[PDB]
């Protein structure tokens, strides 16, 4: 953290300057009022927003002038990978939830490999929303999250 | 290179190769020696440097002693 | 079961290839093939292509062995054809390989010798040991 | 049609091809030749004359006036850090 | 018209959940682009 | 001086390979 | 398996997926049915022929609603072709770069441009009318094919009526085609062009269909249209050599050829294949057995030959498409090295980013075909040849002295290989120690090309001589002292010859005979060998035979092909690399106001592309730094896939280079922790087959070692060019 | 030369032999299953070692197995 | 992606922010930190009882060697 915030950053602030410089330098043949105009105007806007929300939301930036992510959970950068985080794994872990839900409900009777590449079954009878909750596999993990076949 | 370890490049051991043009021997000529030689980047100077080694005298006694330890082997 | 035996008979009709015997045959060993066909047919030949099959005893040398079964097995199939092969060698000698028994090795037999046969099952072999011998005996 | 275990030979390649030719001879000059390529004829000897022989290459190069194994002379280059 | 549906049911169905996340995907950049965190 | 050696260390092939020659064909 | 119903059965592991893909268009596997067989190919083409056709229709849109064709039409010298746009997504935008005529968009390199103007075509009115067409056709070949499968499907008798066939398809394709595309010429491309070389503007230029209802307009320019009645029927002929001539050479000011040649030359080529088309025997008498004719040709050496071919090329579709692709791809070669040489197109030569691609793309298409040949050549010994019913004799012996062919084109290649490389590695030594005098150099020891020399030194003294009616030249590269420079950039010249282009012809002769060698060697060796005497009991596409006799991997045909299309890359790799340095080097540049010309990299091939070393540092090396500092510019896509075809290739090693046995028993560990967790699928996974692995390994191999060029070459010459 | 081996696990199907091409084993009279047949492995000195027999097996795992052993004229495959 | 779309201020990097804890607890008065042998009290550094540390100190933040790196992303 030899870094310091992209607000009170030289080089941050002129990476900003560079880019939209160039940008500019492209409508000078285009003529306002035609296409490729807005195009650029509306890329330099964009351009602009994103350099000014990197500032405002926190954001180190190192020497380099640009931001730098800082994941050693301190609560002042938690938005930078914590939170986005645990974003991550509810809907991983929703993905993993519901897709074992659905071979674990085929395999009594019926052709079982007959669902897997054709699923005219969908969410079979409503499997999707089940991992709205997915976490409470926790309470599954307690009884027989596991089979008891090879080890423990 | 002890004179001076800092501008002098150490070397390896002599190059003679028949198949070598004169440019050749022309450019491999270098640390102030009076033929092409290999410019030795094992460290081996300074190592024996460091150890004390002042002398090509010096050298030549370890390599007489390696040779016998080679033997006794 | 008594070898036949061959003495002399017509080859087939052929004209030469490039894929016929080779110096090993005069040194080592060489096989020959004998079937009869009812028929003046035509078959594949390995080792090259198109021969003219004959009528009669029909006698063909050959090298490696394999060369004469997989004719022999192509011999049997599409035509309903009997056929024998042995192994020369470079000074005469009569060895007679196949049938052998004179029935077919896929055909059980009475009176063959097992040779080779492990009572023991599979994956309850050993482990070495640096004693002659691999465990697999 | 002609397989003969009797005789193996006509039966393989055994045949030497037409190429053989067990003709006759050449000139009298021949009697020079044995006369002085004999000492060459003796195999082992001749091995080691060559390998021996091979004491001429090291005389070549020890006197050898013309290959590059001179600067000529020059100046050497420092060169990057000297 | 059973045989519709499961036509459509086969790894075609990866294709078309797929263009259904990228398109959601997208739209979420179009409305939030340049998202280098979450805050909120 | 070390214009002599490098060759008997090409002489040394001509006489190993063929040394090894004779050796493995046996 | 859809196909068939075993086939279709049920899935127990993931191979039955991977064989539903492989064997999908096998359809000789599906059925012993020659019919049901030839029933389905013929429908298949339909389909395919819309799916081209489509394509067709969205390279017309997309010039007509997203190209800047119209304004480049009036500046083609420097306005970049445009087709395409890219929308304003996650920082997309970039790739919409300047191109000229107050446009944002990808600058491409199809020649599409240079055709329409060629065409005559000059509104984006007249692009959307060909879309629409283009989409019409592409209904009926689609429609086409369902109804010749399901509502009326040919006989077998149809299919095999092979002389009127040959009959129609080189006159009633070939003959009209090429007179059809003639009467265009003259009465829309020829009149138009000739305005737009005149400066005049599209919108200025009046509408195709005024010139063809009066001749008033036509007839001003080009005044042998003036007569109603015509010389034609006067059959005088002298009168018409206005609008078409044999000048040749290459017109100075739109830098292709002259649309009065090559109206001439379709007038020709037509007829030429309308007679042509009355060859073989029908119906109503006159005409050849094709059979009979066949049969005819028989020799000391060949004993009977050819007879029985007209059998087997009449009741197998591998032997057909073996042929036909051999050439098909042999044609598209030519086609390549014909259209850089004699540029055809307004303002193609010009184009310099087109160029390079059209030549690099007809060499891949055209590499990849003829290995095709190399396939089902070999499909056919495996599945069709059948000596009792249909021997050829042509056929035998060269069974017979196989291993007479192969044993001598083995050794070609070692002379070869030898003698091309080994010159390289020579100089690359000399330079090395010090001494050029000793290297193959045009500074040194100079092995001159005097052959090719002297066959280019006749062909600038042709015309006047031993081609009166020829004015000019054939190619530019023959004239001796011309010069077309088109813009402030040179359309063509002519091309030297030294000691640096002695070596990589001979290594094109190399490569060459090497894919050859082992293509053919798989052919032959299709069925029997001394190793295996029952290979085609194996099939066509089998892994192997087991490690028995010492090993025997890769024995099959289809392994043999799998070898051979890594050599094909080898080889073409090398001709597009000879392509595009030579021609940046000794041809392409800028002309100035007093005549002085300066290449683009300035006549370094003939002295450093007789190195290694040169090739890796003045080629690759120097004219690499495009690509990969096109970060940040509108060539950003090359730089990427430049990097992404640098992985799929070194992707390909993983499969190329390992065997299944780990992968299944490393997926025994990964099932075991699946199971642990009751996520193990009731379809087992398994690993890829043997030969998969081998598909898998070739095709990335492939894809990122061709994608890694494409990127290559197409951000150096639209950087420079 | 190669070495193979027959276990008592088999059932007596015959596809081991029907693959070779050499003709290394053969059927052999046997109490042990409802076939009361079992494959012999007499002539090891024609088997190339191809492992076609190993393709052919039913039983879960092979009742033959080959060994690569020893190299010969005969195992190599050679016919020069 | 971003490079080649122009746009270095929308990438990923992580600040190696353990490794950087690691040096500043040998030492490194880079960063701000305030770990062991570059904090305010404790029972490390002082137990350097000057011998090592001063020299070892000097060295750490020596700017020429390599001796323990600036790292980043
Ligand atoms: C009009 C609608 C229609 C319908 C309902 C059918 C229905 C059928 N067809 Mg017919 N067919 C059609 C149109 C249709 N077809 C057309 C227009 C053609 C001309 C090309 C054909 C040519 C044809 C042949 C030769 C055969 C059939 C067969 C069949 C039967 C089996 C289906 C099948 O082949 O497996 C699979 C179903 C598919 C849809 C496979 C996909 C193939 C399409 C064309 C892919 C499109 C190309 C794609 C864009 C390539 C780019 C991919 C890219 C994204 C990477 C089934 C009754 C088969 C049969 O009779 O069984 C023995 C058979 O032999 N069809
Ligand atoms: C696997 C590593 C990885 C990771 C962690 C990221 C992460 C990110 N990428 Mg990158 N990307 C990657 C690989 C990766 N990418 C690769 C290999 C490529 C080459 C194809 C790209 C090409 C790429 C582009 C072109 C862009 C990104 C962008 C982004 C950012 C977008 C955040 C967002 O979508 O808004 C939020 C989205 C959500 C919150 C979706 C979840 C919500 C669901 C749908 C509903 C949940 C309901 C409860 C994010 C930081 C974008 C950016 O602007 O960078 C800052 C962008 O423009 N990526
Ligand atoms: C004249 C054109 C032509 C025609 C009509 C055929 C027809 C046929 N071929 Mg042949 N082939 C050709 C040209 C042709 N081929 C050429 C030029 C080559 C040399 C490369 C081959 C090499 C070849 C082999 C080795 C085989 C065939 C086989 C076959 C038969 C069935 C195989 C199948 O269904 O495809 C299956 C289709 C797939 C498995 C799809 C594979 C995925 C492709 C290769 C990826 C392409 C990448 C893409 C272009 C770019 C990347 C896109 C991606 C990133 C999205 C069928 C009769 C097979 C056969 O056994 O004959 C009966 C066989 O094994 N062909
Ligand atoms: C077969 C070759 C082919 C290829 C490779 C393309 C490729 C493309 N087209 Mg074209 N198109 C084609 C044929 C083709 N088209 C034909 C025959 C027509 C006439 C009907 C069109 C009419 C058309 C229009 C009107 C547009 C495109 C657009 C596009 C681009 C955006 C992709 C898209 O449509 O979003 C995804 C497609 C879907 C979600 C539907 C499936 C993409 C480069 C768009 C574009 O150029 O962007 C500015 C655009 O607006 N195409
Ligand atoms: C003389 C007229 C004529 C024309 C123009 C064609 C054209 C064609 N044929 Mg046909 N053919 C003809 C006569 C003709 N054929 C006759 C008399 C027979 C009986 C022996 C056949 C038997 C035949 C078979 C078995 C096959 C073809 C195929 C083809 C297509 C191959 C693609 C191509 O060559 O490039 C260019 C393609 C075009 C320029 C498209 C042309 C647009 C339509 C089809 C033209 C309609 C004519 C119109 C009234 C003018 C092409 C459309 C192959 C095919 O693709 O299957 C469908 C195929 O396998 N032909
Ligand atoms: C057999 C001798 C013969 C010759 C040499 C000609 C020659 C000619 N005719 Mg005549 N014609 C002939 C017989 C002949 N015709 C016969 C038997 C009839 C039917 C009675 C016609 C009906 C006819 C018409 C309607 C026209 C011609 C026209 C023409 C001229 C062609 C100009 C054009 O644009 O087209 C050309 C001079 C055109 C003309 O008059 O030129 C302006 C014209 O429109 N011809
Ligand atoms: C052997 C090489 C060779 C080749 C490839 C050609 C090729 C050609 N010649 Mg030449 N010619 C040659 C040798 C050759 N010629 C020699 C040695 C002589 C001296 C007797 C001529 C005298 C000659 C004359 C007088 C003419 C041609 C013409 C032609 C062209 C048309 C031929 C034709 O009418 O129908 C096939 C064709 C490009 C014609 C031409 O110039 O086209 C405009 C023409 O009138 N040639
Ligand atoms: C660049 C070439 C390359 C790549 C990318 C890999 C990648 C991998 N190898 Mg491999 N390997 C290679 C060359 C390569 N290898 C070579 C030359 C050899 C010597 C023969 C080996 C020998 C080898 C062995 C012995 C093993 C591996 C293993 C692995 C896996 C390690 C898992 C991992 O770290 O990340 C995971 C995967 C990746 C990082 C790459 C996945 C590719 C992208 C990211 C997937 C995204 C697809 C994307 C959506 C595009 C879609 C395409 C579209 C057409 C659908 C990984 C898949 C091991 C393994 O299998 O572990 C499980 C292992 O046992 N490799
Ligand atoms: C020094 C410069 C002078 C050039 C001469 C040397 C260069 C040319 C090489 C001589 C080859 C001899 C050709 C004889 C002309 C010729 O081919 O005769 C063809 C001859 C004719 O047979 P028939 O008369 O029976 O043919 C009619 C019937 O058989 C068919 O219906 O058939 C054979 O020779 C069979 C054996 C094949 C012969 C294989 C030799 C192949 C050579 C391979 C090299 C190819 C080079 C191509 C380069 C483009
Ligand atoms: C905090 C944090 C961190 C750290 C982390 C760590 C270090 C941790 C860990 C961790 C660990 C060390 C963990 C472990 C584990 C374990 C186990 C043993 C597992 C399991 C599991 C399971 C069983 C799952 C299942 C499932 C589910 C539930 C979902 C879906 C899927 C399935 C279905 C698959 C860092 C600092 C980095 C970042 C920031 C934050
Ligand atoms: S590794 Fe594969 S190709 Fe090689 S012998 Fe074994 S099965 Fe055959
Ligand atoms: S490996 Fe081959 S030769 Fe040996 S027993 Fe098996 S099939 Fe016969
Ligand atoms: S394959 Fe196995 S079970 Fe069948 S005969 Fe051979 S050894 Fe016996």
């Amino acid at each position: 953290s030899g870094l310091t915030p992209c607000k009170e950053s030289k080089q941050f602030a002129k990476r900003e300057k560079q880019s939209i410089k160039k940008l500019e330098s492209s409508l000078k043949i285009y003529a306002a009022d035609s296409a490729p105009a807005l195009a650029i105007n509306a890329t330099i806007e964009k351009t602009k927003r994103r350099f000014d929300n990197y500032a405002k939301q926190g954001l180190l930036c190192g020497a380099d002038g640009l931001p730098h992510l800082i994941v050693s959970g301190d609560q002042r950068h938690w938005g930078e990978f914590i939170t986005p985080g645990i974003l991550f794994l509810y809907i991983a872990g929703w993905i993993g939830w519901v897709g074992r839900s659905y071979l674990i409900a085929i395999r009594d009777e019926k052709k079982p490999t007959q669902k897997e590449i054709i699923i005219d079954v969908p969410l079979a009878s409503r499997l999707v929303f089940r991992g709205f909750s997915w976490p409470i596999a926790a309470y599954r993990e307690l009884l027989n999250g596991e089979l008891v076949a090879k080890d423990v | 290179w002890v004179q001076d370890p800092f501008h002098v490049r150490p070397i390896a051991h002599a190059i003679w190769d028949p198949h070598f043009g004169q440019p050749a021997v022309e450019a491999f000529t270098r640390g102030g020696a009076l033929g092409p030689v290999n410019n030795a980047y094992s460290g081996v100077y300074q190592w024996w440097y460091t150890i004390g080694l002042r002398t090509n005298e010096d050298l030549y006694t370890g390599a007489i002693f390696l040779l016998f330890l080679s033997f006794i082997s | 079961t008594p070898p036949e035996l061959d003495p002399n008979t017509p080859s087939p009709i052929f004209g030469g290839s490039t894929g016929g015997l080779l110096r090993k045959a005069q040194v080592e060993e060489f096989y020959v093939i004998t079937w009869e066909s009812p028929k003046e047919q035509i078959f594949e030949m390995p080792t090259g292509g198109a021969a003219i099959m004959r009528e009669g005893p029909n006698l063909l040398k050959l090298a490696r062995k394999e060369q004469c079964l997989a004719l022999g097995t192509r011999l049997r199939s599409k035509y309903k054809i009997k056929y024998q092969f042995y192994r020369v060698f470079p000074s005469g000698e009569v060895q007679y390989l196949h049938p052998k028994d004179g029935v077919y090795p896929e055909k059980v037999n009475p009176g063959r010798q097992g040779v080779g046969v492990n009572f023991r099952s599979i994956g309850k072999n050993v482990s070495p040991i640096e004693v002659k011998f691999t465990g697999k005996q | 049609y002609f397989d003969l275990e009797d005789i193996g030979n006509t039966t393989g390649q055994w045949d030497l091809y037409g190429s053989d030719a067990p003709s006759p001879y050449s000139p009298l000059q021949s009697k020079f030749f044995e006369t002085f390529a004999a000492p060459f004829t003796k195999r082992g000897l001749l091995l080691k004359f060559l390998i021996l022989g091979g004491g001429s290459t090291l005389a070549y190069f020890s006197t050898t006036a013309s290959g590059d194994i001179l600067p000529i002379v020059k100046g050497p280059q420092l060169p990057p850090k000297l | 018209r059973d045989l519709k549906t499961y036509l459509s049911v086969a790894p075609v169905a990866s294709t078309l959940w797929f263009a259904a996340l990228a398109g959601l995907l997208i739209e979420i950049n179009r409305l939030f682009p340049d998202a280098l965190t979450f805050p909120f | 001086p070390s214009l002599f050696v490098p060759l008997v260390g090409l002489l040394f092939p001509a006489v190993a390979m063929a040394s090894l020659f004779l050796h493995v064909e046996k | 398996g859809h196909f068939s119903r075993t086939i279709a059965k049920g899935p127990d592991t993931t191979t039955w997926i991977w064989n539903l893909h492989a064997d999908a268009h096998d359809f000789d596997s599906h059925t012993s049915d020659l019919e049901e067989i030839s029933r389905k190919v013929f429908s298949a083409h339909f389909g395919q022929l819309s799916i081209i056709f489509l394509w067709l229709s969205g390279m017309y849109f997309h010039g007509a609603r997203f190209s800047n064709y119209e304004a480049w039409l009036n500046d083609p010298t420097h306005i970049r072709p445009s087709a395409q746009v890219v929308w304003p997504i996650v920082g997309q935008e970039i790739l919409n770069g300047d191109v000229g005529g107050g446009f944002r968009g990808i600058q491409i390199t199809s020649g599409f441009f240079q055709i329409w103007r060629a065409s005559g075509i000059t509104s984006e009115l007249q692009l959307y009318c060909t879309a629409i067409g283009a989409l019409v056709f592409a209904g009926l070949m689609l429609f086409a094919g369902w109804f010749h499968y399901h509502k009326a499907a040919p006989k077998l008798a149809w299919f095999q009526d092979v002389e009127s066939m040959l009959n129609h398809h080189l006159a009633g394709l070939l003959g009209l085609g090429s007179l059809s595309w003639a009467r265009h010429q003259v009465h829309v491309s020829l009149p138009i062009n000739q305005f737009l070389n005149a400066g005049v503007d599209p919108k200025e230029i009046p509408l195709p269909h005024e010139f063809i209802l009066n001749r008033d307009l036509l007839a001003q320019l080009y005044p042998s249209f003036a007569e109603g009645a015509t010389p034609f029927f006067t059959l005088n002929w002298s009168k018409y050599a206005d609008f078409l001539t044999f000048r040749g050479g290459l017109d100075p000011l739109t830098g292709g050829l002259w649309l009065t040649d090559i109206a001439h030359h379709h007038l020709a080529i037509a007829i030429l294949f309308l007679i042509a088309g009355h060859m073989y025997r029908t119906n109503w008498g006159i005409g050849h057995g094709i059979k009979d004719i066949l049969e005819a040709h028989k020799g000391p050496f060949t004993g009977q030959g050819h007879k029985g071919l007209y059998e087997i090329l009449t009741t197998s579709w591998h032997a057909q498409l073996s042929i036909n692709l051999a050439m098909l791809g042999s044609l598209t070669i030519v086609v390549a090295q014909h259209m850089y040489s004699m540029p055809p197109y307004p303002y193609l030569a010009t184009d310099y980013a087109t160029q390079l691609s059209l030549f690099t793309h007809h060499m891949w298409i055209g590499g990849f075909l003829i290995v095709g040949a190399a396939a089902h050549a070999a499909i056919f010994m495996v599945r069709d040849y059948d000596p009792t019913t249909r021997y050829n004799d042509l056929l035998d012996r060269v069974l017979r002295h196989r291993d007479a062919i192969i044993s001598h084109l083995n050794w070609v290649c070692i002379f070869l290989g030898f003698h091309s490389f080994g010159l390289y590695i020579h100089n690359d030594t000399m330079s090395a120690l010090g001494r050029p005098q000793d290297m193959f150099s045009d500074t040194a020891i100079q092995l001159q090309p005097v052959f090719a020399q002297w066959i280019q030194n006749t062909h600038a003294l042709a015309p006047g001589t031993t081609a009166p009616g020829a004015t000019a030249s054939t190619s530019l590269t023959w004239g001796g002292g011309d010069l077309v420079a088109v813009g402030n950039k040179v359309a063509l010249l002519p091309i030297p010859l030294g000691t640096a282009d002695f070596l990589v012809h001979h290594i094109h002769a190399f490569t060459i005979h090497v894919t050859v060698l082992i293509l053919l060697k798989g052919v032959l060796f299709a069925r029997s060998s001394r190793l295996i005497p029952d290979k085609a009991n194996l099939g066509f596409r089998f892994p192997c035979d087991g490690p028995g006799r010492g090993g025997t991997c890769q024995v099959s045909a289809w392994d043999h092909v799998f070898l051979g299309l890594f050599w094909m890359y080898n080889s073409i790799s090398v001709v597009i690399f000879h392509f595009s340095w030579k021609m940046q080097s000794d041809v392409w540049g800028s002309i100035n106001d007093q005549g002085v010309v300066t290449h683009i990299t300035g006549g370094n091939f003939a002295q450093s592309s007789i190195t290694i070393n040169g090739w890796l540092r003045d080629f690759l090396w120097a004219q690499a730094s495009q690509v990969i500092q096109s970060y940040g510019s509108s060539l950003s896509a090359y730089g990427l896939f430049f990097l992404g075809a640098h992985f799929v290739w070194a992707f390909s090693l993983m499969f190329l280079f390992s065997g299944r046995g780990y992968w299944q028993e490393l997926i025994e560990s990964i099932v075991w922790a699946h199971n642990k967790l009751k996520v193990a699928p009731a379809t087992q996974p398994r690993a890829l087959s043997i030969v998969q692995g081998r598909a898998v390994g070739v095709t990335h191999y492939l894809l990122g070692g061709i994608a890694t060029t494409w990127a290559f070459f197409l951000a150096r010459i639209i950087a420079v060019g | 030369s190669h070495s193979v081996k027959i276990y008592d696990t088999c059932i007596g199907c015959t596809q081991c032999v029907r693959a070779c091409p050499t003709d290394v084993l053969e059927m052999i009279p046997w109490g042990g299953c409802k076939a009361k047949q079992i494959a012999s492995a007499p002539r090891t000195e024609d088997c190339v070692g191809c492992k076609r027999c190993e393709s052919a097996c039913p039983t879960d795992f092979l009742s033959v197995r080959v060994y690569l052993w020893h190299e010969t004229t005969r195992s190599m495959g050679l016919a020069y | 992606v971003m490079l080649a779309f122009g746009t270095p201020e929308k990438q990923i990097l992580i600040e190696p922010i353990f490794a950087q804890w690691i040096q500043s607890a040998h030492g490194k008065t880079s960063y701000g930190f305030d770990v062991l042998l570059s904090s305010t009290n404790s029972p490390a550094l002082n137990a350097g009882r000057s011998i090592w540390l001063p020299g070892w100190l000097n060295a750490i933040n020596e700017n020429s060697n390599s001796l323990f790196l600036t790292i980043g992303p």
